């Protein structure tokens, strides 16, 4: 492995210079232990003040041992592209995700590129200058590591792919996605065969999905024994909202029931034409939308709404009102949960589904205050990748409509 | 003298060294430069160079009113030199330090001139002493050490000092050594005598590496005046704050005023700066005269009352808990204290941001807790326990009904008025027996004239005219009109997502007086249910007010 792959940056672009976030003494101590052991193994080296670049680092759990997570989002944005995503991965019955990031530590990094991987272990209260390192090997989380390792990975996987032609294997960053239509026991047996095959070739691998059940959630309308004026107003508002997506929805017979100036709590019987119109509108919402198609050149956008009682709705789209996917996520309370934990888990699940379906992470619009998310997002983060995110400040007046 | 390793330095890619020509100087300044440069040449800091060095940087000599100082203008070279790892910009906060039994300040004499400069870079530091009236060529010099005023000197000096300190610090784990600019701060819990012995050892080590320290007993004794701070053996405070007294105030005067008040708020509890920054809201020329608002006058007067009494803070003890308390200061302003012992504050602070046109007390309290959390992680590396003037029912109801995710720490309720509370709560279901007001408002987008009206299920209808308004403001005005003409219980139906969104957020304070009046009305009500219908859909009730307000 003496020959290092020469890596470049995009033309007219300098290395990353991102602020290191303050951390608690616990996470700082964990990073000091981890980076000391990594330094003894030659994986990282200390650097001098002639290196102006920086990349943030964090400590997570993923087990009781602390793990180091590097936020290479900026470096990934600035790194050259390297010379595919199978559409059948989402059709498979079972998909298992394996962490193969340790393998990256077997390959040295281009000596002229190492300065761009610089990172800083911060001190408390700015008492001492941070401890600065750069990477000597391919680091986990950098988009160039799977690309440089791609040939070795293909070489190691070639026999297993030969034995099993109908098993789909897609690699995203440090993760291998292995999908099959076998029975669950056969599937897990094949996963363990692949694991042992990787292990006996020096690829350490220290979470299984079912995309066969994923779908775009249909708009649901209430069923009531007695309807009030307020209930019919809600129904007409929701059907009017859904008329932007589905063309055939009608509200004339339903709104006719409210003609006049009535008290909100007055009970209104469902006439025959309004009930048949509501039933027809229920049948219209059973079909999927007509002309929504994925554009690989455009960004993926994910919106999340807090529904209460541990429920969170989400939509993945590229253009407004053109939802590529919709979903609802739930979590059993157990008195050990909170809003940040549920939102973090939701973001990770949505990102996983996005990787399986389209092969890239979406841009998140998070209903949370910026500093709160920046403070607590690492407490429940278990993935090795980090998506882009922004923070909405307007309440969704549509929470009830996606509810 | 090169026992210290040099840092490799490169120019920015595609740039050559500076060739700024030397300005002509008076004969006396030339003499001073000659003597100073001969002394530096004897010491090895600079070297005479041949004629083939194409680079030059202006040199100057001055004496601020006895001693002469040479100054070099490295602006061009600095523009042409690579970036470095940013030297420490944030200074530590005094409340984060641990109390030490013995403490010492060591000023490093001629810090930059003691560290060698990268060889291949020295040619770019060339400068010229001008001859008298340009009769003969001036004297060419170049630096062998870190020049004063060069871009790379602070970072490279700091790095070199760290590497120099590593062995001594390894052989003395019981000694705390901080570095800041050309200063070292050494602390220990040893006996004062053997502490002085350790200080002398450090001085001899640094001297072996070429760094001089206060040769005699060190000139600096407590209290230490440093970066606007007074550092005492058992306490810390800020240096005395002096607020000016003027008849007229410019933008610059108000900026410096709120700067000094911000600086005082870290130890003086109760400081308010909101109305003065509201004076800075215009953000125009620094010399423009700004008239003081009555609220700004009262605010500045209360600040003067607070700064009349001396205050001090204590140092940190890692074995004791970290505790934070928040108190409401009035209209959207909050103050907090961070302490470990009941009356010995580590520090204080404030929070007065609205971050929005409308908000409520619980939201602002949560944001203040967020700010305290970030500051506590920065200063002490941990989050504190919170003592807050809010009850679990109030906060739980809020964060449960809040559309946005929030993180609530562990906290105990402290009953100290004013308590944070929900001044009103909208109904979640329509109210039986209450009158149903269908409301609407409209405005001509050219003439700015408008009207707000309602039609109720009891048969009551009303229209009020409005001047110089917009459609959104007429929607809010229609809701307000319904509140004014209704009983203690009322259902309200509107077609405005704007007004619906404002009211559903349930604010108790606002920048617009109309929303404040709506808030007062809501507080005076018993039950209020607000519903929304799509406009121009002929729902019924909404269509009557739409046709009424359009006519
Ligand atoms: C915010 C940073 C800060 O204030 N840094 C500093 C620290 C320091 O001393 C310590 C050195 C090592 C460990 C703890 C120290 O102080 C603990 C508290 N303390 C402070 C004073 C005192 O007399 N006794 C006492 O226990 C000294 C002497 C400083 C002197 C100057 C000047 N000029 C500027 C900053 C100093």
């Amino acid at each position: 492995p003496i020959e290092t792959v020469p890596v470049k940056l995009k033309p007219g672009m300098d290395g990353p210079k991102v602020k290191q976030w303050p951390l608690t003494e616990e996470k700082i101590k964990a990073l000091v232990e981890i980076c000391t052991e990594m330094e003894k193994e030659g994986k990282i080296s200390k650097i001098g003040p002639e290196n102006p670049y920086n990349t943030p680092v964090f400590a997570i759990k993923k087990s009781t041992k602390w793990r180091k997570l590097v936020d290479f989002r900026e470096l990934n944005k600035r790194t050259q592209d390297f010379w595919p995503h199978p559409a059948g991965l989402k059709k498979k019955k079972s998909v298992t995700v394996l962490d193969v990031g340790d393998a990256y530590f077997s390959v040295p990094l281009d000596e002229d590129f190492r300065k761009y991987t610089a990172f800083t272990i911060p001190s408390i209260n700015n008492e001492t200058p941070g401890i600065r390192y750069q990477y000597n090997v391919l680091p986990q989380g950098w988009k160039g590591s799977p690309a440089i390792f791609q040939s070795s990975m293909t070489k190691i996987l070639e026999p297993f792919k030969k034995q099993n032609p109908d098993i789909v294997i897609y690699q995203y960053m440090d993760d291998l996605y292995v999908g099959s239509d076998l029975e669950i026991g056969q599937h897990r047996t094949k996963i363990e065969e692949l694991r042992q095959h990787l292990l006996r070739w020096g690829l350490t691998t220290p979470y299984e999905l079912h995309p066969d059940k994923w779908t775009v959630q249909p708009i649901v309308l209430p069923e009531k024994d007695s309807w009030t004026v307020n209930d019919i107003q809600k129904l007409v508002g929701k059907l009017n909202w859904a008329s932007q997506i589905y063309p055939g929805i009608k509200v004339r017979q339903l709104s006719k029931l409210l003609r006049g100036t009535k008290a909100l709590t007055e009970v209104i019987p469902l006439t025959e034409e309004a009930e048949l119109e509501l039933a027809e509108n229920r049948e219209i919402l059973k079909e999927p939308v007509h002309g929504v198609y994925y554009d690989p050149s455009k960004d993926l956008i994910a919106e999340i709404q807090k529904q209460g009682q541990g429920q969170w709705t989400y939509q993945i789209y590229q253009e407004p009102f053109k939802n590529l996917k919709t979903g609802k996520y739930a979590r059993m309370r157990g008195a050990h949960t909170n809003d940040v934990k549920q939102l973090t888990e939701a973001v990770q699940k949505i990102t996983t589904e996005s990787i399986v379906i389209w092969g890239k992470t979406p841009k998140f619009k998070l209903p949370i205050q910026k500093e709160t998310w920046e403070t607590w997002w690492t407490e429940y983060w278990q993935a090795t990748w980090i998506p882009e995110w922004e923070f909405v400040n307007t309440p969704p007046l549509v929470k009830l409509w996606y509810q | 003298i090169s026992p210290i390793e040099t840092v490799p330095v490169k120019l920015k890619p595609g740039m050559d060294g500076p060739k700024v020509k030397q300005w002509p100087l008076t004969e006396e300044k030339i003499k001073a430069l000659v003597e100073i440069c001969t002394e530096m040449e004897k010491e090895g800091k600079i070297s005479k160079i041949g004629p083939e060095n194409p680079y030059n940087t202006p040199v100057f000599a001055i004496k601020k009113k006895t001693k002469w100082r040479k100054l070099v203008d490295f602006r061009e070279l600095n523009k042409r030199t690579q970036d470095f790892w940013e030297v420490q910009l944030g200074i530590p906060h005094p409340a984060g330090l641990k109390k030490k039994k013995s403490v010492t300040v060591l000023d490093v004499g001629d810090a930059y001139f003691s560290v060698p400069l990268d060889e291949d870079f020295r040619k770019y530091t060339a400068f010229t002493i001008p001859s008298i009236n340009n009769e003969t060529p001036g004297i060419r010099y170049q630096y062998n050490v870190l020049p004063q005023g060069w871009k790379g000197s602070p970072a490279i000096f700091q790095s070199s000092m760290t590497k120099i300190l590593e062995p001594f610090a390894a052989q003395n784990p019981d000694i705390v050594i901080y570095q800041y600019m050309d200063d070292l701060y050494v602390g220990s819990d040893l006996e004062i005598g053997q502490h002085r012995t350790k200080i002398e050892e450090l001085r001899q080590h640094l001297l072996r590496w070429g760094l001089t320290t206060p040769d005699k007993k060190h000139q600096k004794e407590p209290p230490f005046l440093w970066m606007g701070y007074e550092l005492h053996p058992d306490k810390w405070t800020v240096q005395p704050i002096v607020l000016p007294e003027k008849d007229s105030w410019t933008v610059n005067d108000i900026q410096k005023l709120v700067g000094k008040l911000n600086w005082a708020s870290q130890i003086y509890p109760g400081i308010k700066v909101r109305q003065l920054s509201k004076l800075l809201r215009g953000t125009k020329a620094l010399t423009e005269v700004i008239p003081l608002t009555e609220e700004a006058e009262l605010e500045l007067a209360e600040n003067r009352e607070i700064l009349k009494e001396p205050v001090h803070g204590v140092y940190y003890d890692p074995s004791k808990d970290l505790i934070a308390e928040i108190q409401k200061q009035g209209q959207g302003q909050w103050t907090y204290q961070i302490y470990q012992e009941p009356f010995k504050n580590l520090k204080t602070g404030k929070y007065a941001r609205m971050r929005g046109a409308h908000t409520n007390d619980v939201k602002q309290l949560t944001e203040a807790v967020q700010k305290i959390t970030t500051e506590s992680i920065v200063i002490w590396g941990k989050t504190p326990k919170f003592k807050l003037p809010i009850q679990k029912e109030t906060w739980e109801t809020w964060w449960t009904e809040y559309w946005q995710a929030t993180w609530i720490p562990e906290w105990e309720f402290v009953n100290t008025p004013p308590l944070v509370k929900l001044w009103y709560q909208l109904e979640k279901e329509p109210i039986v027996g209450a009158e149903t007001f269908y409301v609407d408002g409209a405005a001509n987008r050219e003439t700015k004239l408008g009207k707000a009206g309602y039609v109720t299920n009891k048969g009551r209808q009303k229209v009020v005219p409005l001047t110089n308004t917009t459609n959104q403001k007429t929607e809010l005005q229609a809701i307000y009109l319904a509140l004014q003409d209704s009983g203690l219980e009322v259902n309200i139906v509107t077609d405005s997502q704007y007004a619906l969104g404002i009211i559903q957020a349930q604010p108790d304070k606002s920048e617009s007086e109309l929303v404040n009046q709506i808030i007062e009305q809501l507080i005076k009500k018993e039950k209020v249910y607000l519903a929304w219908v799509p406009a121009h859909k002929g729902i019924g009730g909404n269509e009557q007010v739409d046709k009424l307000v359009s006519a």
